DNA sequence: TGAAAGTACTTGAGCTTAGACA
RNA sequence: AAAGACCAGGC
DNA sequence: CTCAAGTACTTACGCCTGGTCATT
């Protein structure tokens, strides 16, 4: 759908949430670039939960709807519940 | 065991003394294993022989002659389940069968006597297979144990004197579950055969010692009865399982 | 001696073990309060109990005082051999050593019988545990491969994988059931008197105001009159909140389940914020009631400016919505809570944050975790359960209730009564006795048949007295008659417990065979009760019999075969399938009646309530002086061919929260409705086995994993 | 209430009417045998079967050691002392916990209810 | 029709309908092609009295008992029209005619309803009872049919099953009253009890003859039929026992005298027929209340209304 | 392992089978020889079929082992040799003073009213057997032969111990009664009293019964192979110790 | 007795009552609650024999929307109805130009009548009634929620929101008591009002098939 | 359902008439009414019958011919 | 030695009725 | 060393 | 052309450990 009329829960669920967090994950543990600077971080899971916290996780979330139609939300437009 | 049948599994009344109320696997085999008492002896099985020409010789009535008017008052005689005929005084047949299986004469103290009063059928087996066990035999309120037995029995070494000639002197007998049905018990005689507030005087036999009730696992639970069924099931099932 | 006379509904047998019963649980009790009362508080027992860390109660009474009754399939030890428990009892003894009470305690120790049927008891217990396996499992599995696929999709209507709507929205209110919690509506049942000395703010007093409100909002609340008009309307609001809760919430029950709880949060901000009760507040009320609306508005379930989506919303948010006006009224807020208008400012932002995080995330599979959440309370649920009036309960009611039984073990029928007959006993009676089927041969001392020639003969020589005067007038005297007499004696205790007269009797023989039987009864005045049956024939001719021995059937073989259908099918009272109804005063709160009374309390009636076993609920919704509204049955299938399928779902929750709640162990709602629903959503019953399962039309794949294989994908 | 038997073939007899004489008769199927019939009922079915238990307890039970017995109640014929007592016994005995009582000691087998 | 139209068909015998709510104009054909052996076999229940009596006609079978001897001869007389040995054959069971009786009384009923009681009321019965009995007796069939017609019995061979095999038949005939002596149930039950005592019933029922009140009657109400067979004989009757029953009640009460109480019990006489609905129950409301009187005068005190 | 006891009259009480009562009697011979022929008498529930009981406890009927269906308890007596009612009465009621009992079994009397000889009655067991005999003759050899061997064995299996039969079923049927009536309790399954426990000894003696009897079928096998050519035989090749081992 | 049939039948009618005005028929107010002594003095009493021979306790309404469609109720006299007697009321209805009536039976339908019911489904519509069935409001139960028949506006607007096929809803059987008493055909759609314990009101849909 | 109560084929030709199909085991038999009985109805003869089963005709019995 | 509950198949009953008005 | 059967046992 | 009255037919059961055994 377009971006307007979107309807779904602006919150981010637990279930978008762990998914981007893994594959951000396995991302950056690929040498993919890390938007947020890092301080002695190699761990590539605490580095994708700090880009969540910073909104600078690089992913859209396609948000299929029961008709079939979808909605595209990035990951800084949805808000974290934590 | 995968039946979902829950009857056949409990702990039947008939069990006591002769198999072990507390010792059975826990799981599908709930009750349908079941693990034999201290003092619990399977029949071994025997002929009919004697029995049938004893009861000839001692009167009562062969099928073929029966008036069929004269067998309602007379009662029914079964020996093996075979209907073997009638007689018409339960009293002195009964007696002298008891009195023929104490002293051992004719009939093996394993052979046992049935005799169902209301429903006057008196029935007698000799078949294999029976559970049984032994039993004090009481004379009014008295024992037949009596003390030269026992100073007997402290004498057992090399005396050639055993628990066999303890039961070919009419004291101790073995008694099956449906022989058990007829018999009226005690739990010990120093408290239930002197005489106190009336509750019961017709005791016929005497338990020897209630704890034969227990079976092998069991019976080395210390102070079983301060247990919880359960507790003492469970010990009874580890107690295989303890290394030694 | 026989002076026990036997309670209603239950035999001599059944009333002495209830009274023994009564004795041995008064005594236990007893004893057991006797040894917790003299335990020391250094006792070890008793600091564990009172933990609640391991143990019981019972624990300690056992370990001091009594073991207590052993009990085998719900009943005192039974008599597993000729009327005597053991050898070493008596006949026919029933006191509490020989049926299985042990008087010992664990630490004293048990006598050897005691010993024993503690053994038995011990075993019961221990199958029942070896038990709670295979069935509950299949429980387990069928209640989830029939959910598995059940999930919130992303506009969070709950849809199968077929994407058909199960429910709009999850729990009906679109909510998780992890952050909801239980709370109080503080509306529903007061009275009307304290429902506005609590919620109206009144102002005109003008010293309370004071006291609780600034000095200065005073003066803004006393002289605009917008701000009277709009508390006032506040007030009227809530009002119908109030009226919309009683039509919603029978039985006064204001335990509720809601997202946030809104008396802790108050408390929090009042903690927070260092809110000081003995000072007056500066928080303006028309600031709440503003504050309020505001609120409602972005505490969003249903997405949606259409009016379809309106009404959807509000009716998402109704209970919540209610109970949020309530806590926050006005008046509450500058009585009880005193908060000021920053911890006012920040209660708002916390309520909308912890509604937002209530909200059930689309994606959560709720159908498996509806399915494990109701098979998880059947691990901890009595699969033999003993517990007249019986009913199932448990493991086997809850298989009746999934697999839809056509025949319940124990189907049963609570009759509710509108008039007179709800208060009254008499007339109770009454309705019980046209509701319960009786037959004749429940009301029949003994029946014979006679030969009597002459009807003036008369062989038995009591009924010349009476039978005469019947013979005497024109014709019904001699000739064409038969001369076999069939004679009924009927019990004049059974003839009078349904309060039956003998001229109904008649009436139905008469009904039933027509006016070619001759039916003669005495009066209520003779001492013993009877009736006398002949046959008529109309046959004036009798010449030769024409052969009428082809199918004669002769008058006496004939009269036996009446008088076996007279005993059997004369149904002289009551509905068939109806085989006993059991009468009541109910002290439970759910089968009573409750009402609004003038002063707008709860009050709960009590009056007589009718159950049956054996469930006909059309003909007893027919019947009069009987409840059309709240009479129901525990039977399922019956109430889809009565009262529909929307029905149905309610009943079928009714049911399920009665046999789950009744250990005490409490499931969120939303798991009970999704179950409910799912059964009950394509239009039919669907029983959650491989008989409805793969009735519906989902993919083979889905079929072939569930009970059936082979067969599903060959058939696919 | 109860059967005959046929006198010549010694089978069961069955109720016949009389149409001549109007009088109840018991004529064997398998023969030509009749017999004139006494009572004059045919089937008698007690419902409430409220038979008296006395007749169907037998005077032996008082043998039975198993069985309690008090010295309170005496026997009615010979006022006998010791007395042993039972309950109904039975199934289908409706509601009943009575207690039925049969005189010990030989040859007087008396049974008697309280 | 149908049913045994499609089985025989299936059983290949070229079968067929005459009347099934269809219509002469669906059925001209049925029947005349008939004739022309076209449709090898048709079935009808009564509706081949006419439609040209041809040559050909093999066999006249009956699925069912027909309804008379008169009514199986004017069927069996639709054959036979050559020198074809026809052998027409009677199909019977004890259901059967149980069956006809029971619509044969209907009808007589109804008629009788709707009418008076003639000849025919009886002449129907007992003609379908002469059928039962042809079928059900024993010897020659062309002799029971000139008994019937009281005609010379003839000394038939060869043209009848008891002239063929002198104890095969009386062997069917003995066995068949070996085939059967003597929520499903419960129309078993009505039928075999209504099929029973219609046997009873027997021929003729007739018998109302309900006679007017003579002169005086003193009954209100009394030509009235709301209780079936109640003849105004019974009601008097029963108001003379009321009467006599006041007459003891004011013998023991000492009230004014008995000709009120000739109205007193027209008026309890008429109550009582007004409350009850059926002859025996009206009986016993009135001796009901005959008692009661009693036990009032026993007791002493007057009877008050 | 255990078991039923054999040879015992038992009385049980299914809720939703056709048999109202059943009485049953699981006999063996001595252990001699069978595992083991259980015979059945029960009576039918309650209801008839337009002809039959509408009253008070309806009609016993037996189940034969290897018939293919119930056989009524009269016409099984009246096979024994007892055509008279009297004689048949006398061996199930003892007492002919109690009418209950006689009431009870009048409508079982009734269904046998038709037979009345024992030849009769033979025909009507045996068309009921496994395969029904092509001729009469056959059918009642095959009857008599099942009633004399194979229907309670344990009674008696040589010619004249049909008198004991008879006794015996009588016995059966008049336990079948007092149970319908009330007058004794329906056996427990769980009583041990019934129950018989198969030790080392007896099933060892099963298994070798059985392989014994297959050792001698060998050695049938062998000589009968080895005499068709009528030369000689010598029995220490014919016996194969391998299988008993 | 007859004072039960006279019960029966005021019972039947005060729900026939019910059931028109529930379906949107112009129902007046007092035939809705009508007393038992009204009924028996308007339409004579005792019905066996008596005046109400169940024909006159016939129904005849009109719809609010239009009076022309109107809605007329029957209550044979047969224990069974027949061939004939719904053919004369098929007459009876054509005569009249009604095309919805319903038809109350006593005990049961030949299956005939079964086939002729179901014949005619443009020209006019009948529905099958028991006896026993009307002798209650079923609506009136606790269990039973509120069921509005919603127009075909309506269902467009709910398929268009939810975005939802006519499948996917849930269904309710054209043989349900409830759908019965609406009259409603296949195809249409229910609007149920129920309330909950914890969202305080719920409405779900259920497509008639 | 509806076609199981047809023992007759008409519309079309082949006026013949249909048998009874009973499954004894893993045999099928033409159970012919009147017309040889009780034909052991191989596999092949129903082969030969299914093969000739146009594709309207097997879709409308809900088997698609593709 | 007991022992379980729902569902997919067959089969086999079982029913008043004929004329002359559109 | 695969695939079965049986048995015993733990939670 | 039913439909209630029967007969076959089908179900299942949480994971883990080990031992033996006859056949392949
Ligand atoms: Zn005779
Ligand atoms: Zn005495
Ligand atoms: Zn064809």
């Amino acid at each position: 759908q377009a971006n307007q009329k979107r309807i779904t829960t602006p919150y981010m669920t637990k279930y978008e949430r762990a998914r981007v967090l893994g594959t951000r994950a396995l991302q950056i543990a690929m040498c993919a670039p890390v938007m947020v600077e890092l301080e002695g971080e190699t761990d590539p899971l605490l580095i994708a939960m700090k880009e969540l916290k910073a909104r600078k996780i690089p992913i859209i979330i396609r948000r299929y709807l029961p008709d079939g139609s979808y909605e595209d939300w990035g990951v800084d437009e949805l808000i974290i519940t934590d | 065991r995968d039946g979902k049948l829950a009857k056949p599994r409990q702990l039947h009344n008939t069990l006591w003394g002769m198999v072990c109320p507390a010792e059975t696997p826990e799981g599908h085999a709930v009750g349908l294993v079941k693990n034999l008492a201290l003092m619990a002896y399977i029949s071994v099985g025997s002929q009919p022989s004697p029995i049938l020409e004893f009861l000839e010789e001692w009167s009562m009535e062969n099928l073929e002659e029966i008036s069929p008017a004269a067998i309602a008052d007379a009662t029914k005689i079964f020996v093996n389940g075979c209907w073997v005929g009638i007689h018409k005084d339960p009293e002195q047949l009964m007696n002298t069968l008891r009195k023929l299986r104490r002293q051992m004469d004719i009939i093996v103290s394993e052979v046992s006597m049935i005799r169902d009063i209301r429903e006057r059928e008196i029935r007698i087996y000799t078949d294999a297979g029976r559970i049984c066990r032994p039993l004090l035999i009481v004379e009014k309120q008295k024992l037949l144990l009596k003390k030269r037995h026992i100073d007997q029995l402290k004498e057992r070494e090399y005396n050639n004197y055993s628990w066999q000639d303890l039961v070919a002197s009419g004291v101790v007998e073995y008694i099956d579950t449906l022989e058990e049905e007829t018999v009226m018990l005690a739990m010990t005689p120093d408290d239930l055969q002197e005489k106190e507030v009336a509750y019961c005087s017709t005791y016929t036999h005497c338990e020897i010692h209630p704890s034969m009730i227990l079976g092998v696992c069991a019976s080395i639970i210390p102070f079983p009865d301060h247990n919880q069924s359960p507790r003492n099931t469970y010990q009874s099932a580890m107690g295989k399982q303890a290394m030694g | 001696n026989n002076e026990l006379e036997p309670t209603p509904g239950n035999t001599l047998r059944q009333t002495f073990e209830n009274q023994v019963n009564r004795i041995l649980n008064d005594a236990r009790d007893k004893t057991g309060s006797s040894a917790q009362k003299s335990l020391s508080e250094y006792n070890n027992f008793k600091s564990m109990v009172v933990s609640g860390a391991k143990g019981s109660k019972i624990n300690i009474s056992q370990v001091i005082a009594v073991v207590g009754q052993q009990n085998v399939e719900g009943k005192r030890i039974p008599f597993g051999f000729k009327h005597r428990t053991l050898p070493h009892f008596i006949k026919d003894d029933y006191g509490p050593e020989s049926r299985g009470f042990v008087e010992n305690s664990y630490l004293a120790g048990l006598t050897p019988t005691e010993f024993f049927f503690h053994a038995m008891g011990g075993r019961e217990g221990l199958i029942d545990t070896a038990v709670k396996t295979a069935e509950t499992g299949y429980i387990q599995r069928r209640l989830i491969k029939s959910m598995e696929s059940v999930m919130v999709k992303y506009d969070a209507t709950v849809r199968n994988s077929i994407n058909q709507v199960v429910q709009l929205r999850y729990g009906e209110d679109g909510l998780a059931g992890e952050s909801v919690e239980f709370q109080n509506l503080a509306t529903l049942k007061p009275s009307n008197k304290a429902f506005e000395k609590k919620f109206r703010f009144d102002y005109t007093n003008e010293r309370a105001l004071r006291r609780t409100l600034q000095e200065d909002l005073v003066k803004d609340v006393l002289s605009n009159a917008h701000i009277q008009n709009e508390l006032e309307r506040e007030f009227e609001r809530m009002r119908e909140d109030r009226e919309v809760l009683r039509v919603i919430f029978p039985t006064g029950d204001s335990k509720v389940v809601l997202p946030c709880n809104l008396l802790r949060m108050i408390w929090n901000a009042q903690k927070i914020f260092h809110i000081n009760p003995r000072l007056p507040s500066d928080l303006h009320p028309i600031k709440v009631v503003e504050g309020v609306k505001e609120l409602s508005k972005k505490l969003v379930i249903v997405n949606g400016d259409d009016p379809l989506s309106r009404q959807a919303q509000e009716n998402a948010t109704l209970l919540f919505n209610i109970h949020l006006r309530s806590t926050l009224c006005s008046r509450r807020m500058a009585e009880e809570f005193r908060l000021s208008g920053e911890a006012f400012d920040w209660l708002l932002g916390e309520i909308e944050s912890k509604f937002n995080q209530a909200i059930a995330h689309p994606g959560e599979m709720v159908g498996a975790l509806a399915a494990q959440s109701l098979g998880e309370p059947a691990t901890q649920m009595t699969l033999n359960t003993f517990h007249a009036k019986n009913v199932t309960l448990g493991v086997p009611r809850l298989k009746e209730l999934i697999n839809i039984s056509k025949k319940p073990k124990t189907p049963s029928l609570t009759v509710f009564l509108l008039g007179q007959s709800a208060r009254d006993a008499e007339r109770a009676k009454d309705i019980l006795c046209r509701l319960e089927h009786t037959t004749l041969r429940k009301v029949t001392a003994n029946t014979a048949i006679y030969y009597d020639p002459n009807p003036q003969s008369t062989v038995v020589a009591e009924d010349q007295e009476w039978v005469n005067v019947y013979y005497e007038m024109p014709d019904f005297d001699v000739a064409r008659i038969s001369p076999w007499l069939l004679r009924v004696e009927l019990d004049r205790k059974h003839m009078t417990d349904r309060k039956l007269t003998m001229e109904q009797i008649a009436e139905k023989i008469n009904a039933g065979f027509g006016d070619d039987l001759n039916c003669i009864f005495n009066d209520d005045n003779a001492e013993k009760l009877v009736l006398r049956i002949r046959i008529m024939n109309s046959d004036e001719n009798k010449m030769q019999e024409e052969e009428e021995v082809v199918d004669k059937m002769d008058d006496d073989v004939f009269l036996r075969c009446i008088e076996s259908n007279m005993l059997t099918d004369m149904t002289l009272q009551g509905i068939e399938q109806i085989s006993k109804v059991y009468m009541h005063l109910p002290q439970t709160d759910n089968k009573k009646k409750i009402i609004i009374t003038e002063d707008g309390e709860f009050k709960a009636l009590q009056e007589w309530i009718l159950e049956t076993d054996g469930v006909s609920l059309m003909r007893v919704l027919s019947e009069k002086d009987v409840d059309p509204v709240r009479t129901t049955s525990n039977d399922i299938v019956e109430i889809f061919t009565v009262l529909g399928i929307e029905a149905v779902r309610k009943a079928l929750e009714r049911e399920l929260y009665h046999v789950i709640s009744f250990d005490g162990s409490y499931v969120n709602y939303r798991h009970l409705a999704l179950l409910c629903d799912t059964m009950t959503c394509r239009g039919h019953l669907m029983a959650i086995t491989r008989h409805g399962v793969n009735r519906q039309d989902t993919g083979p794949l889905m079929k072939c994993s569930f009970e059936e294989t082979v067969d599903v994908l060959m058939e696919a | 209430v109860g059967i005959r038997f046929c006198q010549e073939c010694n089978n069961m007899l069955y109720p016949k009417e009389d149409k001549e004489n109007r009088i109840l008769l018991y004529a064997c199927r398998n023969c030509d045998y009749q017999q004139e019939a006494d009572n004059s009922c045919i089937y008698v079915n007690k419902i409430t079967h409220e038979v008296d238990e006395l007749t169907q307890i037998i005077a032996d039970v008082s043998q039975d050691p198993t069985l309690p017995r008090t010295e309170d109640h005496p026997c009615q014929k010979c006022g006998h002392k010791e007395a042993v007592f039972f309950q109904s016994h039975s199934a289908r005995a409706e509601d009943a916990m009575r207690l039925y009582y049969v005189c010990t000691a030989p040859h007087c087998g008396h049974r008697w209810t309280e | 029709c149908e049913q045994l139209a499609i089985e025989l068909s299936c059983r290949g015998v070229n079968a067929k309908a005459y009347h099934a709510g269809l219509k002469a104009s669906e059925r001209t054909l049925v029947q005349n092609d008939w004739m022309e052996e076209k449709v090898p076999v048709i079935v009808a229940t009564i509706s081949f009295g006419m439609g040209v009596d041809k040559a050909n006609v093999r066999f006249v079978a009956h699925w069912n008992i027909a309804k008379s001897m008169a009514g199986y001869y004017q069927e069996s007389g639709r054959a036979g029209r050559d020198g074809k040995p026809s052998w027409c054959r009677l199909y019977y069971s004890r259901n059967d005619r149980d069956q006809v009786s029971f619509l044969i009384r209907k009808e007589v009923a109804k008629l009788q309803e709707k009418r008076g009681n003639k000849a025919s009321d009886k002449a129907t019965i007992m003609a379908f009872d002469a059928l039962v009995t042809f079928c059900e007796e024993l010897g020659c069939r062309h002799a029971a049919i000139a008994k019937y017609f009281g005609d010379a019995l003839p000394a038939c061979a060869k043209g009848c099953d008891h002239c063929q095999n002198p104890t095969a038949v009386r062997r069917r005939l003995e066995a068949l009253e070996r085939s059967s002596s003597w929520e499903a149930h419960k129309r078993e039950w009505n039928l075999f009890y209504q099929k029973q005592m219609q046997l009873r019933k027997g021929k003729d029922p007739k018998i109302e003859e309900f006679v007017p009140p003579d002169e005086n009657c003193p009954l209100k109400e009394a030509s009235s039929r709301r209780i079936p067979r109640l003849t105004v004989k019974a009601r008097e009757h029963c108001l003379r026992l009321l009467e006599e029953a006041l007459s003891s009640n004011r013998q023991s009460t000492r009230t004014a005298d008995e000709a009120d109480l000739r109205a007193k019990a027209v008026e309890l006489e008429h109550e009582t027929f007004r409350n009850a609905k059926v002859a025996n129950l009206y009986k016993a409301s009135v001796l009901k209340k005959v008692a009661d009187i009693h036990r009032a005068s026993k007791d002493g005190q007057p009877y008050d209304m | 392992q255990e078991k039923m006891a054999t040879n015992t009259v038992y009385v049980f009480a299914k809720k939703d089978s056709k048999y109202a009562y059943t009485g049953e009697c699981r006999s063996c011979l001595e252990n001699s020889s069978r595992p083991t022929s259980t015979i059945w008498v029960s009576m039918l529930a309650r209801g008839g079929q337009g002809a039959k009981k509408s009253a008070i406890g309806q009609r016993i009927v037996a189940t034969l082992p290897y018939i293919k269906q119930e056989v009524p308890i009269i016409i099984v007596f009246r096979a024994l040799g007892f055509v008279s009612d009297r004689d048949i009465l006398e061996h199930i009621i003892y007492d002919f003073e109690d009418p209950e009992m006689m009431e009870m079994v009048k409508p079982s009397l009734d269904e046998a009213f038709v037979i009345q000889e024992q030849n009769v009655a033979l025909n009507f067991i045996g068309s009921r057997g496994a395969k029904p005999g092509v001729t009469k003759e056959k059918r009642i050899k095959y009857a008599k032969e099942v009633l004399q061997k194979e229907m309670l064995p344990h009674v008696g299996v040589s010619d004249f111990c049909e008198t004991k039969k008879a006794y015996f079923l009588g016995y059966m049927v008049h336990r079948l009664l007092l149970a319908a009536l009330g007058r004794r309790e329906l056996d427990d399954r769980d009583h041990y009293g019934n129950k018989r426990l198969d030790l080392a000894g007896p099933l060892l003696a099963f298994l070798f019964r059985g392989m014994f009897k297959n050792l001698l079928k060998e050695v049938r096998i062998y000589a009968q192979k080895f005499i068709d050519r009528g030369k000689d035989f010598n029995l220490e090749l014919a016996i194969k110790t391998r299988i008993i081992s | 007795d007859d004072e039960e049939e006279t019960y029966r039948l005021w019972k039947i009618r005060k729900t026939i009552m019910q059931l028109c005005h529930d379906r949107g028929y112009l129902v007046t107010q007092d035939e809705l609650d009508q007393t038992l002594e009204e009924f028996k003095a308007q339409f004579g009493d005792k019905p066996s024999e008596g005046r109400p021979r169940r024909t006159d306790l016939t129904v005849l309404v009109a719809h609010n929307d239009d009076p022309t469609d109107q809605m007329f109720v029957f209550f044979p006299e047969e224990p069974k109805v027949g061939i004939k007697t719904i053919k004369v009321y098929c007459q009876r209805m054509q005569e009249e130009n009604i095309t919805r009536a319903l038809i109350v039976v006593q005990q049961g339908m030949t299956p005939s009548a079964k086939q002729s019911l179901v014949d005619m489904a443009p020209k006019y519509i009948l529905e099958q009634f028991l006896q026993q069935e009307l002798l209650i409001n079923i609506t009136e139960h606790e269990l039973v929620p509120e069921h509005v028949v919603m127009t075909k506006e309506e269902v467009t607007e709910l398929l268009a929101r939810y975005k939802l096929r006519e499948n996917q809803l849930p269904r309710i059987q054209a043989g349900d008591p409830v759908a019965r008493y609406f009259g409603i055909k296949r195809g249409q759609v229910v609007k149920i009002i129920r309330p909950s314990e914890t969202a305080g009101r719920y409405i779900t849909y259920r497509l008639v098939q | 359902d509806l076609c199981k109560g047809k023992n007759i084929c008409e519309h079309g030709g082949c006026g013949r008439y249909q048998p009874r199909i009973r499954r004894s085991g893993l045999e099928l038999y033409a159970e012919w009414k009147h017309v040889e009985k009780k034909i052991l109805l191989s596999p092949e003869r129903v082969h030969e019958i299914f093969k000739r089963i146009s594709d309207e005709e097997c879709f409308v019995l809900g088997m698609e011919p593709r």
